[PDB]
């Protein structure tokens, strides 16, 4: 049963990136102010925070197996910090324009960055963070990158050019380009993580969320109801729901079978920008970042 | 000209 409890919410500057640690009860937030925070959401104490830069940090992820956080900011730079010591492991210019999104491979030492420079870049931390590949083809800002968890030799990029492109690590052209019909662009793309459906999901400034079968390229469903830009939409990894968030200030939970809204939450933090789901469904935790802070919720 | 600046 859906039984939504607020486990921890705190106010801060606008949070643009958010991520859960897989084994510690921690959430990373990356802020428009250039600050990043790691909170223990069970004790409600900060474990570490860093003023990384003075520009927005739009992307941030844990790399748990290396005890790192990796962040990307509007100063064009990727930085990596050890969260146990605070050491800055690396700091390099990744793109000649804003970084929108960072994804990390589940097993291999690879990080993808998507940028306003129209590209996705692949960096290898076992090769001194060498640029190993640039994926070219998109025609506007690359807003989101996500590995396919069932086949992480492939990944998806969501773009303001109104397409999603799915790529193979070996290869210079997309395996396919999805024409979303979301004419104000794609802000977010996510994969359904379970093996029973080959589904992806896209969110747009055109107020819609769409579900896609990536084998046939068909639109399975269109989810309508948000009243401003949809910043993200994701499949919960465990529960049969989809969770979206919007500049309309709401989170929406949708039934992933009927595609009808189940719950709309106004958490009171103004516009919603980002989402994380706990890597293994611990307490069904989700977390979202907003204009005025973040919240960590237990869905039941 | 840059969109999504916020």
């Amino acid at each position: 049963k859906l039984d939504i409890k607020k486990t921890f919410s705190n106010r801060s500057d606008r949070v643009k990136g958010i991520d859960f640690h897989p084994t510690e009860p921690w959430v990373l937030t990356t802020l428009y102010s250039g600050r990043v925070e790691i909170w223990n959401y069970e004790t409600q104490v900060e474990v570490r925070s860093i003023q990384v830069t003075e520009t927005p940090v739009r992307a941030g992820k844990f790399i748990a197996r290396k005890n790192w956080i990796i962040v990307g900011s509007d100063d064009f730079r990727i930085r990596v910090f050890n969260y146990n010591t605070g050491e800055k492991v690396v700091d390099f210019e990744a793109h000649p324009d804003y970084i929108r999104s960072i994804a990390v491979h589940p097993t291999k030492p690879y990080v993808l960055s998507g940028s306003d420079d129209l590209t996705v870049k692949l960096w290898n931390w076992e090769n001194n963070w060498a640029l190993e590949q640039t994926f070219e083809g998109h025609e506007h800002f690359v807003m989101c990158v996500a590995f396919n968890p069932k086949d992480p030799s492939t990944f998806a990029s969501g773009c303001l050019d109104r397409t999603v492109k799915v790529w193979s690590l070996g290869q210079s052209t997309p395996n396919f380009t999805l024409t979303t019909g979301q004419e104000r662009g794609v802000n977010y793309v996510d994969y359904y993580p379970l093996p029973d459906k080959p589904y992806m999901i896209t969110a747009s400034d055109d107020l819609t969320i769409k579900i896609w079968d990536y084998q046939t390229k068909s639109c399975v469903a269109t989810l309508e109801g948000h009243m401003s830009n949809v910043s993200f939409a994701v499949f919960h990894p465990t529960l049969p729901i989809i969770i979206s968030g919007s500049e309309d200030g709401t989170l929406k939970i949708w039934n992933s079978s009927t595609y009808k809204v189940e719950k709309t939450l106004n958490v009171g933090l103004e516009r919603s920008w980002c989402i994380a789901t706990h890597p293994t469904g611990r307490k069904n935790y989700i977390a979202s970042g907003f204009d005025n802070g973040f919240t960590v919720l237990s869905l039941a | 000209e840059k969109v999504h600046v916020q």
